[PDB]
Parts: structure tokens; C-alpha cells; sequence
């Protein structure tokens, strides 16, 4: 019914304590509302919260965007012999992305509430926190809210007057994008190399140590409880059909604040900009491109960045995906082709080899983009580079192919001419 | 109120801090399940 | 690019299998914590823990460790040698007292940050990948650090030093050499990743406990 | 029984529970393109050359590691699994050493077999390739690893087979290599059998280097009498 | 272009050309060349018989 | 060189089926040995048991 989304209240934000300016520990957070009526949502039963994250409409907060209730019910089957585990995705590789780094180290405790109740939804026996291994201190913040969790009998031997086990586990990746993917992530946990592992078996059949597992963002993990204390249509009520909820987002390079703020799904681009951010560097008029959520979406130029929404169907349409909602804003007066072969060259330092498409074609787009910057090819190329990309998407193991594949095929297909030009100068400069 | 940033608390976290808060939480564990075998290669 | 760090060991007389490595007591505490956190039967599964940890004791990880921590583990040393190659926070190499990352990413290299690393270069008089003559500092070139709101930025020894400009690291060098060491964060005054002067979000006190709670709950 | 039926390019076959799509092109007489997977080993699914379309799927499976699902239509021959195997193989050739007229599995290698039944005929690579400086693992098996496609077959032959874990990879990326990490003979009473598994010349008999080319030998079936196994 | 008497070549340094590939003795089709080879001394991959009947060349 | 004086020692025959083979043979006068077809038996593969919670077929590495 309504049309118009962008104007989210202080009062109805869910990371209240986002900016590290009230106390971070167990009494700020009860303070704030943390672990309130916590008995109540473990005694009604995993079916009524699942079918509360199912009427919420929330979408994976990694980037992907599967419905969260879906698979929350997927790992609902009963009890076979093993284990059942909640492992919780905290390794934030992405770069633009550092939303979960202020909400683990600012608000642990709706971290930790929300895999409790995670895992009393899916029955599982205890949760693993994967923390990025460079964030010690978050790390460290983490653990400190655990200790002070376990002290309260919030979590652990009955973990409340509810008569449900459950732990809380956190272990440190060491310096590994790759181990963001949720395969990969259960390969380092079991003490191997952080390969992702194909699909089929999925993890709520074969997961952690070959038991059901699921595999779940931080924000997803930390906003459930709060919508199991406000209700499923709460949360629905935010954005368009689809894209419900408030998520928050990243804005980072050429603006005048580049900051992490909480809003409105739906939200204007542009709105966002000006809004929070401040404005891009030297006006409106002085923005050259976009990339809304991370650098695996392609970029989008200023006329579409004009009036585009910032959700998972309206970026699709605009042939970029939502992502992980960090918004990299570039001016005029930077190098197009040099960012997007800087972002090349950090997918080819991080692919694990697994794969012969990802790990020779990857390194083979590196190698092309490097000299595109230079303008040392020739214009027959560029479509030589578009096929490459092709063939390296959907046919890898893994995401990260197409992560790498989709920042070239967004730079041709917006700026061909510029590589063009660039590679014109270069032949007349050289004879 | 909002004036005070307060998470200076891990300006003094040392080297061994989150291996120390890991020792200090095992003794509030659940015994773990165990697979029926000491290791895979058994 | 290229990396340069080779992926074959060969033996050397201050890097070799006799290499004398050992667990102090209180971190043969640490490791029996470690392995108790994960199930039994799955005891591979610590690798990366334990591993991390000679390192934290030794400042990097030569061969004799990883033989220790595979003889501990009871796990093959050929699979403690691919989890050292292929995690890059592992020093297979020794490495001065403060190893500084730099971001050279394309998110923090829009706020200029190679003005920062030639800053450092020209402070410590190392190129990208050498260590000072007094084994004091590591000069590293590293992938984004999860910290792009406050870019440019550094990496030292577990701490993070953000929205940096040139005299801002020149500082930070200067009072990492004098002894003591600075205080973590970003710089500017700005305390973590809100509008440097918008304050557009959070500005009202956070409501109370059960504010919006359901019926029947 | 418990049988399923699924098709091969339109033809039915009833398979059990659990087949995997390459196991049910096989009951029909085609054999899917391979690198990775070997029937004795544990499945791999890395060198991505098993690529096959199913009908109304947009996205390629992998036939090797992928169990077959009733109703399936599986395209063989198919303009997708066609263009699919001619990627793989580009990619594979992309940094692969000239090295054939010196290379012992000329005239046997699955490399250049598969490259002339199922890839291009042409490069459009111009840059420079990949080299890598060889290991020492014995007198027996012969080691050039510029050849090397990383296919992993002989990690999991010495794991599994020769219950001996002394291979392994170590690096990342493009520069992820096959090895031992330190100087290590792998020793074995089975060691050899890697020369056969290889599918490139990465790794080769020692004693029969340069010797003869497959196409010139007589093959004579016989019985070994080294011991009592037969 | 002419074809006449045949010979082995060698390169500026005065090391030979050939590697024992077999692709000339397998292409023949008078079957008139004959190959032996095994590693040389230093290792090097090089032919120790290398014979050509010419009474059954068709040159 | 090489020197054979028997005139069948490159002459290697085609058949369909082992059935053609014999009947060739016997109406030409040589005496044969038959061996019968050798067949690779179909198996078992699971990539999902290399990853198990209580089985020895658990892999190392991959
Ligand atoms: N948060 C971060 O730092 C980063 C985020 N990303 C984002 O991750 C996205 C791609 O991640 P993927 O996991 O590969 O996408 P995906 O669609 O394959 O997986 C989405 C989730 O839903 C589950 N799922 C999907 N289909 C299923 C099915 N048929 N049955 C059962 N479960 C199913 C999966 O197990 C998975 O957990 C990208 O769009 C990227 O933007 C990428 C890099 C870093
Ligand atoms: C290369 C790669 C890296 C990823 N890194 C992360 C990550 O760092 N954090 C994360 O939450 N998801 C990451 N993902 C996506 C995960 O698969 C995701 O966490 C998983 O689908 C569950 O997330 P969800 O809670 O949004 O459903 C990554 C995916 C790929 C392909
Ligand atoms: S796509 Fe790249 S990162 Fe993913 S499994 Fe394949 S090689 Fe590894
Ligand atoms: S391995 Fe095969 S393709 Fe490669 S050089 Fe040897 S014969 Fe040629
Ligand atoms: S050496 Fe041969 S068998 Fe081993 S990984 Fe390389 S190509 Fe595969
Ligand atoms: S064997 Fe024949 S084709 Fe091969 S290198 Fe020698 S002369 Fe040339
Ligand atoms: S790009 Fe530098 S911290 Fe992410
Ligand atoms: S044969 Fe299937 S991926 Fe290699
Ligand atoms: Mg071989």
C-alpha cells in the first residue's frame, strides 16, 4: 500500500546501540531491552518462532537474500543420531562491508540472544561463532559477552526457567575471504583449508563435522529476536512486498561522511546519499558510479543511480543485485577502469584454487585488466574479455567465480567507450 | 548520555585475552557428543 | 600481483626440524581448552586455534612448530603444512615486532591510501615488503581489513588505526618506537563510523525493555 | 525394485537410488569428459570437466559428483555441455607447458585426447604462463609440475589407496601446488600406481623415460609371478 | 622448397635440435626411419639411434 | 634392426561379437584360446560421504 520508504524512526531502529555510544555490556543491553521475555519465546516452541521469521519475510542478510524461515525450516526435520549446530557467518570479507564488525563489538548480546533462539528454532545442541581472525578486539568483546551470558544463566546448563542445553562457541578464521562461504566456513571449522565443498549434501544434511548444520548471517541471526518480541508483521510492515524489513547499510568512498547507518529497505540510492552520507564529493552532478552492495555486484552508472531503490528485486532489475548493502560511491575524478581492476586483482589474491574456471580464468582476468588500465590492448579484445567472464560463471564451485565475473561485466557493458579511448591513446602514444 | 563512546574497554586487551576468556568459559560447557571413535583414522 | 613468498620449505640452520620449539605450560592450558571445545572424535579441528597460538607465543611459525602442533593433534603433518600455506595470517618467516597491514583495496584506495603507504616508506626507509635493520617494523601490502567506512587504514598487532592521514601514521610510528603504545581507533575525533558531523541516526534515547513486545508474549 | 527411471538424451534407463548422472550416461554407452574423478577414488569434483546440462535446468551440473534425480534429461550432446567442456578446456590450456614432443605421454595423454574431441582447435591466450620448480619424491616417479593440473587425484590415492598421507596441496589461488612442502620420498609398496592415475605427464616412470612411444609397443596380457597374488 | 638428401640439425650452440619426439619416424610412410633414444648424461632428452634407409624413403 | 621370419605377426582381426571370432576361426583351421569379456562393476559413490560424522571414509584434505 504504501509507496514512498525511506523515513525510519530512532524509536523503531533494532541496533540501538550501533555507534559504541551506550554500554555494550550485559546491564546496557538489558537496559536497551536485550534478553527480555527470552523464556517466553524458547517455552512457545521452535514451530510458532519459525512461522515468526516466516510472516517477518526476512531475506539472508549475507547477500544472497534465500528467505530465512525457509531454511530455518529446512534444518525443522526430526532427530536422526547427530548433533544439530548453528554456525553463525562473522567473517565479513567483503570489501565495503563492516557492518558486522560494529554490531559484534557494539552489541554482542543480541548476537548471542539471537543464537539462542536460533538454535532453539532449529533444534540445535550449540552455536559457532566463525569471527574474522583480524578482529581480535571483536573477537575479544564477543567473548566477553559469552562469559558474562554464561554468569547469568542466560545461556548454557538450562540457559534459562526453560530446560533447553545450549553453548555458545567462538573460533577465529585466519586471513581468508573465501572462508565467508558457508561450505568453505564449515571446511575451516573442521580444521582443513577453506574449500567450499559442493552442493548437494546441503549443510542441513551434511554439515559441521558431517552434522545438520545451518549456516546464518550475523544481522539475520542478531535481528531475529527482536522480531520474535515484536512480531513477524512488525518487521513485514517495512519496505515493499518481498523486500521487508530495515537493513543496514554501508556508504563508503566518495562522499562527504562516508558512514554505517540503519534504514528503511526500500530506501532511494540517492536519498541514502544525501541523507546519511552526506553527499557525494563536489554535488550530485560530480558522481560517476555506484556499486550499491559490495564489490561481487556490477556497477551502476548516475542515470540509473538517479531514481533506483535499494532492495533485492529492484537492483536485480537494474542488472546489480542488492548484496550486502555497501554502497561504494565514485566521482568523476577517479580511474573507473583502474577500481575495477583493483577489485580483480583482490578476487585473484583470494580465490582457493579449488577449481580449474575460478582459479586459471580468474587469474587470466587479472592479467587482462591490467593491461586494459594501461590501454595496451586492442578493441577486439574487450569482447575476447566479456566471453571469458561467461564462461567462468556457473560453472565454478562456488560464488566467488561469479563475484569476479559479474565487476567486468558491469564495466564493459557501462563504459566500453572508455576503454576504447583509453586503448586509442595508448596506440597513438606508441606508434 | 550519548556524548561518551564507551568501548574503550579492548585498549587493554592483551595477546592472550580471548584464549584466556576461552579458559576461563570452559568450565561452563556441556560435555560434548562424541562420533564413537577417537579420530577418523581409527 | 605476483606474492613472492615461496609454498616449498627447504631446510636451514635457524629453520629446521631441530629447530627447539615448545609449548609453555599455561598455553598447554590453553590448548587442552581448545580441544575440549570441539567434539570428540573431531580433534583435527583445532588446528587452526592451536597453530595460531605457537605462533602468538613465538611471533611466527617455523617447522619444528608445526611438527609440534601435528604430534599433539594427532593429525599428519603434511595437513598442519597446508593449513600454514594456505591461511595468510601464518608468518612462515620471521617478522619484526610490529608487522603493519596496510589496505590497499579499491574502497580505501579512493580516500587515498597510497599517500599513507609512501608516508610510511619514506618515515622507516623500507620498501613494501622488508622488515627495518632492528627487526622493528614489517612494512605489508593487505586485501580489505572489514574497516572501509574508515579508510584509509592500518593494521599492528591486532589493533586498527583508522581514518589516517600521512601525519596521523607518522605519529603512530614515532610513538611505537618510543616504547609505549598508541591507542587504538580511528583518528579525526570521529569514534567509530557515524557521520563525521551529521549525526543523522540514534540521536533519541533507546527505548526500554518489552517497548513494542506482541500479544501473547 | 526401488529402481528410478531417468533419461539420457531422451532414452529411458531405470538406475538405483544415489547413481550419480556420469554412472547413468554410462549405462547408456557415453562417457561423460573427465579430469578429477577416477571410480576408485573418493569424488573430487574440481576440474569441472564433467559439466553436463539437464533439460529445463539453467545451470550445469556435475555429472561425477551429482545423483541423478527422477525424470531427469540429461544433454550429452547438448549446445551448453558442448560449450561448457570447450571453457573448461581453454582454461586448462591457458597455462599449460609446451612440452609435448618432449612430454613421455605423447601419444597417451587424456589432456590432449579430450583437447581434440571436446575443446577448440585455437588459443586466444597472450600472456605469459605459470612456472613452477619440480619436487624430488624418489627414484620411481618422475616429477614435472609445470604440467601439473591439479586434479588431486594422487592426494587421494596416497590417503586412501596407499594409506599414506604425505601429498598434499599447499599455496592458494593460481600458485597452489602439489607436494610434499618439505624434501620427502614418498615410499610405498603401491607408490608407482600415481604414474597411471596422473592424467598428464606430471608425473612419470623414472626407469622408462624416453624410451619408446605408446603407439610403437606391442601389448602382451600376461600374469605377474613376483609373488603369490596373480 | 627442393627436396633432396637428408640431414640432422643443431642449434647455433652446437647442441642438437633433436629431442626424440617420434613424430617424424611415426609420420613416415614408407616406415623408413628408425628411433632409439634414452637420457643422456647430463639428463638431456636425446635419440642414440636415429637411422633412415633411403632405398625405401620416397623422399 | 629387428628381423622376424613368421608372416602373421602383425595380423590382428575384428569381430563384433566373440561368437564371429569362433566361427572365423574354426572354418579357417586354428586353434584358439577365448577369454571372456572383463566388465568394470558398477559402484558405489557418495560425495557426501567424504565428509562423515562417524565413518573411517571421512577425507583429510580435498
Ligand atoms: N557478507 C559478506 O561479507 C559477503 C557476502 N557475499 C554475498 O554472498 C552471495 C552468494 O552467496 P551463496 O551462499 O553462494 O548464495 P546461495 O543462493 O547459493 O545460498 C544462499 C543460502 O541459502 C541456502 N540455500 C540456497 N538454495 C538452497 C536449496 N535449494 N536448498 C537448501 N538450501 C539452500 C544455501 O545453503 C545458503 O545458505 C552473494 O550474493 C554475495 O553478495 C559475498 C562475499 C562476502
Ligand atoms: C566467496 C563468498 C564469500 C562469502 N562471505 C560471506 C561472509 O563473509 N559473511 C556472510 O555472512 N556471508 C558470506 N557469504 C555468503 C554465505 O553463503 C552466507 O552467509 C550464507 O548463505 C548464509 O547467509 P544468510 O544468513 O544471509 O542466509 C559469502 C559467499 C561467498 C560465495
Ligand atoms: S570458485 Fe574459486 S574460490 Fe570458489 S571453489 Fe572454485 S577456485 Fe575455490
Ligand atoms: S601432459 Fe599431455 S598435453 Fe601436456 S605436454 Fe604432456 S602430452 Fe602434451
Ligand atoms: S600430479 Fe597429476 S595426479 Fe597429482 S594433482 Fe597434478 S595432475 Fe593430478
Ligand atoms: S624425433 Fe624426428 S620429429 Fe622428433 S625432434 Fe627428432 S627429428 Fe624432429
Ligand atoms: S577496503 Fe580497506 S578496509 Fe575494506
Ligand atoms: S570429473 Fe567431475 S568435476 Fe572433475
Ligand atoms: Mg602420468
Amino acid at each position: 500500500k504504501k509507496t514512498s520508504f525511506g523515513s525510519l524512526k530512532d524509536e523503531d531502529r533494532i541496533f540501538t546501540n550501533l555507534y559504541g555510544r551506550h554500554d555494550w555490556r550485559l546491564k546496557g543491553a538489558q537496559s536497551r531491552g536485550d534478553w527480555y521475555k527470552t523464556k517466553e519465546i524458547l517455552l512457545k516452541g521452535p514451530d510458532w518462532i519459525l512461522g515468526e521469521v516466516k510472516t517477518s519475510g526476512l531475506r539472508g542478510r549475507g547477500g544472497a537474500g534465500f528467505p530465512t524461515g525457509l531454511k530455518w525450516s529446512f534444518m525443522n526435520k526430526p532427530s536422526d543420531g547427530r548433533p544439530k549446530y548453528l554456525v553463525v557467518n562473522a567473517d565479513e570479507g567483503e570489501p565495503g562491508t563492516c557492518k558486522d564488525r560494529e554490531i559484534i563489538r557494539h552489541d554482542p548480546h543480541k548476537l548471542v540472544e539471537g543464537c539462542l533462539v536460533g538454535g532453539r528454532a532449529m533444534g540445535a545442541r550449540a552455536a559457532y561463532i566463525y569471527i574474522r581472525g583480524e578482529f581480535y578486539n571483536e573477537a575479544s568483546n564477543l567473548q566477553v559477552a559469552i562469559r558474562e551470558a554464561y554468569e547469568a544463566g542466560l545461556i548454557g546448563k538450562n540457559a534459562c526457567g526453560s530446560g533447553y542445553d545450549f553453548d555458545v562457541f567462538v573460533v577465529r578464521g585466519a586471513g581468508a575471504y573465501i572462508c565467508g562461504e558457508e561450505t568453505a566456513l564449515i571446511e575451516s571449522i573442521e580444521g582443513k583449508q577453506g574449500k567450499p565443498r559442493l552442493k548437494p549434501p546441503f549443510p542441513a544434511d551434511v554439515g559441521v563435522f558431517g552434522c545438520p548444520t545451518t549456516v546464518a548471517n550475523v544481522e539475520t541471526v542478531a535481528v531475529s529476536p527482536t522480531i520474535c518480541r515484536r512480531g513477524g508483521a512488525w518487521f513485514a510492515s517495512f519496505g515493499r512486498e518481498r523486500n521487508s524489513g530495515t537493513k543496514l547499510f554501508n556508504i563508503s568512498g566518495h562522499v562527504n561522511h562516508p558512514c554505517t547507518v540503519e534504514e528503511e529497505m526500500s530506501v532511494p540510492l540517492k536519498e541514502l546519499i544525501e541523507k546519511h552520507a552526506g553527499g557525494v564529493i563536489g554535488g550530485w552532478d560530480n558522481l560517476l558510479a555506484v556499486i550499491p552492495g559490495g564489490s561481487s555486484t556490477p556497477l551502476i552508472p548516475k542515470s540509473v543511480c538517479e531514481t533506483v531503490l535499494m532492495d533485492f528485486d529492484a537492483l536485480v532489475q537494474a542488472q546489480t543485485g542488492l548484496g550486502t548493502a555497501a554502497v561504494i560511491v565514485m566521482d568523476r575524478s577517479t580511474d573507473i577502469v583502474k577500481a575495477i581492476a583493483r577489485l580483480i586483482e583482490f578476487y585473484k589474491h583470494e580465490s582457493c584454487g579449488q577449481c580449474t574456471p575460478c582459479r586459471e580464468g580468474v587469474d587470466w582476468m587479472n592479467k587482462v585488466m591490467a593491461r586494459f588500465v594501461k590501454g595496451d590492448a586492442r578493441p577486439a579484445e574487450i569482447d575476447s574479455l566479456w566471453e571469458i567472464s561467461k564462461q567462468i560463471e556457473g560453472h565454478t564451485i562456488c560464488a566467488l567465480g561469479d563475484g569476479a565475473a559479474w565487476p567486468v561485466q558491469g564495466l564493459i557493458r557501462h563504459f566500453r567507450p572508455e576503454l576504447e579511448e583509453r586503448m586509442q591513446q595508448f596506440a597513438l602514444q606508441h606508434q | 548520555d550519548n556524548s561518551t563512546y564507551r568501548n574503550l574497554q579492548h585498549h587493554e586487551y592483551s595477546t592472550y585475552t580471548f584464549l584466556d576468556l576461552n579458559v576461563e568459559l570452559s568450565k561452563f560447557r556441556m560435555p560434548q557428543p562424541s562420533s564413537g571413535r577417537q579420530s577418523p583414522r581409527h | 600481483g605476483a606474492g613472492g613468498a615461496l609454498f616449498v620449505h627447504r631446510d636451514t640452520p635457524e629453520n629446521n626440524p631441530d629447530t627447539p620449539f615448545d609449548f609453555t605450560p599455561e598455553n598447554y592450558k590453553r590448548i587442552e581448552a581448545i580441544v575440549k571445545n570441539y567434539p570428540e572424535g573431531h580433534k583435527a579441528a583445532a588446528v587452526l586455534p592451536v597453530l595460531d597460538l605457537a605462533q602468538r607465543q613465538n611471533g611466527w611459525l617455523p617447522i619444528s612448530a608445526m611438527n609440534k602442533v601435528a604430534e599433539i593433534l594427532q593429525v599428519p603433518p603434511m595437513r598442519v603444512y597446508e593449513v600454514a600455506t594456505f591461511y595468510t595470517m601464518y608468518n612462515r618467516k620471521p617478522v619484526g615486532k610490529y608487522h603493519i597491514q596496510v589496505c590497499t583495496t579499491t574502497p580505501c584506495m579512493l580516500r587515498n591510501s597510497d599517500s599513507i603507504l609512501e608516508a610510511i616508506q619514506k618515515k622507516l626507509g623500507i620498501k613494501v615488503g622488508e622488515t627495518t635493520p632492528d627487526k622493528l617494523f614489517t612494512l605489508i601490502e593487505v586485501e580489505c581489513l572489514g574497516a572501509c567506512v574508515n579508510a584509509p587504514m592500518v593494521q599492528i598487532n591486532d589493533n586498527y588505526y583508522e581514518d589516517l592521514t600521512p601525519k596521523d601514521i607518522e605519529e603512530i610510528i614515532d610513538e611505537l618506537k618510543a616504547g609505549k603504545i598508541p591507542k587504538p581507533g580511528p583518528r579525526s575525533g570521529r569514534f567509530s563510523c557515524e557521520p563525521a558531523g551529521g549525526l543523522t541516526s540514534l540521536t533519541e534515547p533507546p527505548k526500554g525493555p518489552g517497548f513494542g513486545v506482541q500479544a501473547g508474549l | 525394485s526401488n529402481l528410478i527411471e531417468v533419461f539420457v538424451d531422451g532414452q529411458s534407463v531405470m538406475v538405483e537410488p544415489g547413481t550419480t548422472v556420469l554412472q547413468a550416461c554410462e549405462k547408456v554407452g557415453m562417457q561423460i569428459p573427465r579430469f578429477c574423478y577416477h571410480e576408485r577414488l573418493s569424488v573430487a569434483g574440481n576440474c569441472r570437466m564433467c559439466l553436463v546440462e539437464i533439460e529445463k535446468a539453467p545451470k550445469v551440473v556435475a555429472a561425477c559428483a551429482m545423483p541423478v534425480m527422477k525424470g531427469w534429461n540429461i544433454l550429452t550432446n547438448s549446445e551448453k555441455s558442448k560449450k561448457a567442456r570447450e571453457g573448461v578446456m581453454e582454461f586448462l590450456l591457458a597455462n599449460h607447458p609446451l612440452d609435448c614432443p618432449i612430454c613421455d605421454q605423447g601419444g597417451e595423454c587424456d589432456l590432449q585426447d579430450q583437447s581434440m574431441m571436446f575443446g577448440s582447435d585455437r588459443s586466444r591466450f597472450l600472456e605469459g604462463k605459470r612456472a613452477v620448480e619440480d619436487k624430488n619424491i624418489g627414484p620411481l616417479v618422475k616429477t614435472i609440475m609445470t604440467r601439473c593440473i591439479q586434479c588431486t587425484r594422487c592426494i587421494r590415492f596416497a590417503s586412501e589407496i596407499a594409506g599414506v598421507d604425505d601429498l598434499g596441496t599447499t599455496g592458494r589461488g593460481n600458485d597452489m601446488q602439489v607436494g610434499t612442502y618439505i624434501e620427502k620420498m614418498f615410499m610405498s609398496e603401491l607408490s608407482g600406481n600415481i604414474i597411471d592415475i596422473c592424467p598428464v605427464g606430471a608425473l612419470t616412470s623414472k626407469p622408462y623415460a624416453f624410451t619408446a612411444r605408446p603407439w610403437e609397443t606391442r601389448k602382451t596380457e600376461s600374469i605377474d609371478v613376483m609373488d603369490a597374488v596373480g | 622448397r627442393f627436396r633432396g638428401e637428408h640431414a640432422l640439425r643443431r642449434y647455433p650452440s652446437g647442441e642438437e635440435r633433436c629431442i626424440a619426439c617420434k613424430l617424424c619416424e611415426a609420420v613416415c610412410p614408407a616406415q623408413a626411419i628408425t628411433i632409439e633414444a634414452e637420457p643422456r648424461a647430463d639428463g638431456s632428452r636425446r635419440t642414440t639411434r636415429y637411422d633412415i634407409d633411403m632405398t625405401k624413403c620416397i623422399y | 634392426w629387428s628381423s622376424t621370419a613368421d608372416p602373421l605377426s602383425n595380423l590382428v582381426l575384428t569381430f563384433s561379437t566373440k561368437e564371429d571370432a569362433v566361427a572365423f576361426a574354426e572354418k579357417n583351421g586354428w586353434s584358439f584360446d577365448v577369454e571372456e569379456r572383463k566388465v568394470p562393476k558398477p559402484k558405489s559413490k557418495s560425495y557426501g560421504a567424504n565428509f562423515s560424522w562417524n565413518k573411517r571414509t571421512r577425507v583429510s584434505t580435498k
